RNA sequence: UGUUGCUGUUAAAGGGUUCGUAGUUGAAUUGAGGGCCUCUAAGGCGCAAUGGUUUAGUCCCAUCCACUUCGGAUUGGUGACCC
RNA sequence: CUUUGUGGGAAAUGCCUUCCCUCAACUCACGGCAUCCAGGAAUGAAGGAGGGUAGUUCGGGGGAGAACGUACUGGUGCGUCAGAGGUGAAAUUCUUAGACCGCACCAAGACGAACUACAGCGAAGGCAUUCUUCAAGGAUACCUUCCUCAAUCAAGAACCAAAGUGUGGGGAUCGAAGAUGAUUAGAGACCAUUGUAGUCCACACUGCAAACGAUGACACCCAUGAAUUGGGGACUCAGCACGUUAUCUGACUUCUUCACGCGAAAGCUUUGAGGUUACAGUCUC
């Protein structure tokens, strides 16, 4: 049966992170390889705003507000939230 | 509404302070004005000098001739009118002769089919009006 | 905003119980909210109730098996006294015989019963059937 | 609800559900608070700290890392604005409308936003003035 | 007084506008409200169909020869106007709520 | 006249809107402790033991094979679980 | 002057050791000793307020400058010739000094149809051609920043439809007043032909509307279905734009199958007039 104390997996993919019963972050960080050279570096999954690298002039995210674009060409690892 | 905090206390009572000027209930009372107004200075009676007999006549439903009698008053020097409130008892007032004179019924509106008197006649020369109507005492012309 | 903590909760309640739900969120909490919800669980109102962890602020949720009928607040926490228990009782309960009007003291968190038991009258809370 | 004027909005930033800082981070203190200083004497304000660390350094939160925040390291090492942020912002966005008020006399929209931000500013500078961060002799003007 | 209509006969709801341009009638020249106002989308033939044969044997070019063109116009009628021509009538409760949208 | 205990869509009555001082009202945290003995005091979604042929069960197995909606078979089986 | 990625390999009784031997132009290991020198002990970060950054984000939001569109009215030129305006019917009115009508061109002023919606933006009043330009506002996204800075309001301040008033510019259209013709028993009437103020703009006043949702503001809880409007989630203004499925936050509203409930009824329904005689969230008029 339902409980609102203990909640049901299905319902609380589709909440809103200030609708949650935990109310925990949405986002995540990202590896961002720099292909002009191999330089691993930590970029966050709604950067808004550039990182650079001095292995890159390729960039790494562009600084759009609904989450970051990365370069094309680069290598993408997933670091867990946690 | 309302407020219910607890130094809220100052807002209510000059919120009814203003409130009570709204009410005729109030004024009524508190108000020196009233009091002036009123013929008799809101005393329960007062008495005054018959200056003329006056027929009245009757509003529009109930059709009929009404006695009254335009009275002064000793205390204030008004006029007013007055009902004679007996049947055939217009012959007991006479000129000059001092009278009592009371409110009727609700004294802030006119009586029916008799506008602008709020006014009966009670006595005549002290004498019980009454009294004569149904004959106990006679009266004096002494 | 909200200018009582109790007014947000038991409102929650009330609702519910009209609508005969078997749970309830609490979108706050307080060390008060607490001790209110506890009286009502020993006399047999409520089930059980959880307390959550936000580390902000917590949200209780409690478990109705629909024995209530009201829960109130008296909001501006006026004066009640060893005589006056007498007064309240009547005014603002259907009854004084299953009528429970709950009350702050410094010594806690009580029934009007345990009041006048222990002799200290104080500043009202809330109020049940 | 929004201060002055019509509003309702629930765009916010929440926090992370660990204080503790994440495996992928082993960097100390000190580095943390070096960054900090370094990029203040730009003359970067802490929001823009923040953002550079957090975007670069995989940062979870400048409180998490070090044993406390932006204002208070900069503080300690006698970097710290006496101005505080948000009432700087306000500041100079008044100023830019007073601009093009002196130009354009018939505008209506932006005469009803400097009253708002005017308004807005005097009841920063009497908090601030209160819980004392400012003068108490500061006025806007 | 009474809520007779909820919309109060506009396509204007609550809580949004509170002013919508004034738009001229066809008939007496009466300004109403553009919501208020009663549209109508009229194509009007350019030829009664009896003299559409007349016209299209003396064409060659025309008629035959590419279908005959017709007048389009908006008709944003007044209330009073509407009504005395008998295009939009009254109804009942239960059919006064009904629409039939912007579709004909 | 409604503090206890009033009303304001249409009946008497929400100010044309916004800013704003006196005034009124204002979120959460600091935390109200424990053990050993007796008591059939209760619950047990803990548990060693040992009980129970269907004197109670279901998975496996046996025999059929029934194209597909029969079954029974005994010690079944530290199995499952029940007093 | 190798090997050089990192765990892996070897070998012990998850760990140790050996071996590979720890990369971001300084990175890793070891040593001298030379320096400089208090500093990391703070409650938390409210589906409470303020601020930051980003999508050349979103919109009949606001100001400025420059063009564009037909029509109305007038003028001019090129042609035609007798009626034309206008109404229920007429007449006022305009015509051989050529009206009406057609085409061409120009002048002046206003306005921006259709598309334009049970749509959008703005605090409200209100806001619609295009291009350029100046300063803003809301929504959204964020593990950035601040830490109670709040809510509502006598006093006081600002804004405010149309008509009105002052001064200057403009004056095409419509048009109170006025004039004329009808209609009528009577008729500046309602109607018709005209026409001044006004209608437009700049700078001042006025603050008087059915300024209405006849519904004060902020906050909590509250169910049924289908849509729409923005943002977010799963070469050449271009790693783009639209649509479909599903989810979410913020706005406007419909069920003409809106749940409970309320109300005298009409009606109201997460969008309250509901949660109120079981009468108390807060403030004010």
């Amino acid at each position: 049966d339902s409980d609102l104390s203990y909640p049901t997996v299905r319902s609380e993919r589709m909440k809103h992170k200030r609708r949650r019963l935990v109310q925990g972050p949405n986002s995540y960080f990202m590896d961002v390889k720099c292909p002009g050279c191999n330089a691993i570096t930590i970029v966050y999954s709604h950067a808004t705003s550039e990182v650079q690298c001095n292995g890159c002039a390729t960039k790494l995210c562009r600084p759009t507000g609904g989450k970051a674009m990365l370069t094309t060409g680069c290598g993408f690892r997933k670091k867990a939230d946690h | 509404t309302k407020a219910n905090g607890q130094h809220a206390a100052r807002k209510l009572v000059r919120l009814r302070r203003k409130n009570r000027w709204a009410d005729k209930g109030w004024k009524k009372s508190h108000t020196f004005v009233a009091q002036k107004a009123n013929p008799f200075g809101g005393s329960s009676h007062a008495k005054g000098i018959v200056l003329e007999k006056i027929g009245v006549g009757a509003k529009q439903p109930n059709s009929a001739i009404r006695k009254c009698v335009r009275v002064q008053l000793i205390k204030n020097d008004k006029k007013i009118i007055a009902f004679v409130p007996n049947d055939g008892c217009l012959h007991f007032i006479e000129e000059n002769d001092e009278v009592l004179v009371s409110g009727f019924g609700r004294s802030g509106h006119a009586v029916g089919d008799i506008p602008g008197v709020r006014f009966k006649i009670v006595k005549v020369s002290n004498v019980g009006l009454y009294a004569l109507y149904r004959q106990k005492k006679e009266k004096p012309r002494n | 905003t909200m200018m009582s903590v109790l007014a947000n909760a038991l409102r929650c309640i009330a609702s519910a119980e009209r609508r005969g739900k078997r749970q309830v969120l609490i979108r706050p909490s307080s060390k008060v909210v607490v001790k209110f919800l506890q009286v009502m669980q020993k006399h047999g109102y409520i089930g059980e109730f959880e307390i959550i962890d936000d580390h902000r602020a917590g949200k209780i949720v409690v478990n109705l098996n629909g024995r209530l009928n009201k829960c109130g607040a008296i909001c501006p926490r006026f004066d009640c006294t060893t005589p006056d228990f007498e007064k309240w009782v009547k005014n603002i309960l259907p009854s004084r015989q299953f009528g429970f009007v709950v009350l702050t003291t410094s010594l806690g968190i009580m029934d009007h019963e345990e009041a006048r038991a222990r002799n200290t009258g104080g500043k009202v809370l809330g109020f049940f059937y | 609800v929004r201060m002055q004027g019509v509003g309702h909005g629930k765009s916010a930033s929440s926090l992370p559900f660990c204080r503790t800082p994440p495996s992928w981070l082993k960097i100390a203190s000190r580095d943390v608070i070096d960054a900090v200083c370094k990029l203040a004497k730009k003359g970067l304000t802490p929001s823009r700290i923040g953002m550079q660390l957090r975007d670069s350094m995989g940062i979870a939160q400048v409180k998490n890392v070090t044993g406390r925040k932006i204002l208070r390291i900069l503080k300690h090492k006698g970097m710290a604005p006496e101005i505080p942020e948000d009432l700087y912002c306000l500041i100079k966005r008044a100023t830019e409308m007073r601009k093009h008020l002196e130009r354009n006399t018939k505008d209506r929209d932006t005469k009803f936003r400097l009253i708002l931000v005017e308004s807005r500013i005097h009841r920063l500078a009497r908090y601030y003035k209160r819980v004392k961060q400012l003068p108490p002799t500061w006025k806007y003007e | 007084m009474t809520t007779k209509r909820r919309n109060h006969g506009r396509a204007k709801p609550p809580c949004s506008r509170g002013r919508t341009r004034p738009v001229h009638c066809f008939n007496c020249g009466r300004l109403a409200p553009k919501d208020k106002a009663v549209g109508r989308f009229v194509v009007r033939r350019m030829l009664d169909q009896a003299s559409a044969r007349d016209v299209a044997e003396a064409s060659n070019v025309y008629g035959a020869g590419f279908p005959m063109p017709k007048l389009y116009m908006k008709q944003r009628f007044c209330i009073a106007c509407a009504i005395h021509s008998r295009t939009v009538r009254a109804r009942p409760t239960d059919m006064r709520k009904r629409r039939f949208t912007t579709k004909v």
